[PDB]
């Protein structure tokens, strides 16, 4: 499926544009 | 045209053409410039977009077959590194 690269992808170049825990 | 086909078609029919590539790979050894020129593929498809799932255990032992001892090296040493034996 390319269903996981395509998000894979999107939250990949989104997460570059931004570039305990409970 | 094979980068164009593959990117496109569905995954269980890649599955198919990697199980029928690994026979064409691994029996029936008369050919040696088919197994380089498969050889090659995988090269370009790994080098550019999406590297084809198929094992680098069984990956390997295809160069040493085809005597291309360069390839050899570099798909032994990624295992190698990880874990020795």
């Amino acid at each position: 499926h390319p269903m996981r690269t395509s998000l894979a992808k999107l939250f990949q170049s989104l997460g570059f544009s931004e570039s305990s825990n409970t | 045209s094979f980068s164009s086909c593959w990117v496109e078609l569905q995954t269980s029919y890649q599955e198919d053409l990697i199980q029928a590539l690994c026979k064409a790979l691994s029996s029936s050894e008369n050919p040696p410039e088919i197994y380089q020129m498969l050889l090659n593929l995988v090269e370009f498809m790994e080098h550019d977009d999406k590297p084809l799932p198929i094992p680098i255990h069984t990956l390997g032992k295809y160069a040493q077959k085809c005597h291309a001892f360069a390839k050899a090296l570099h798909y032994k040493e990624v295992e190698f590194l990880e874990e020795p034996k």
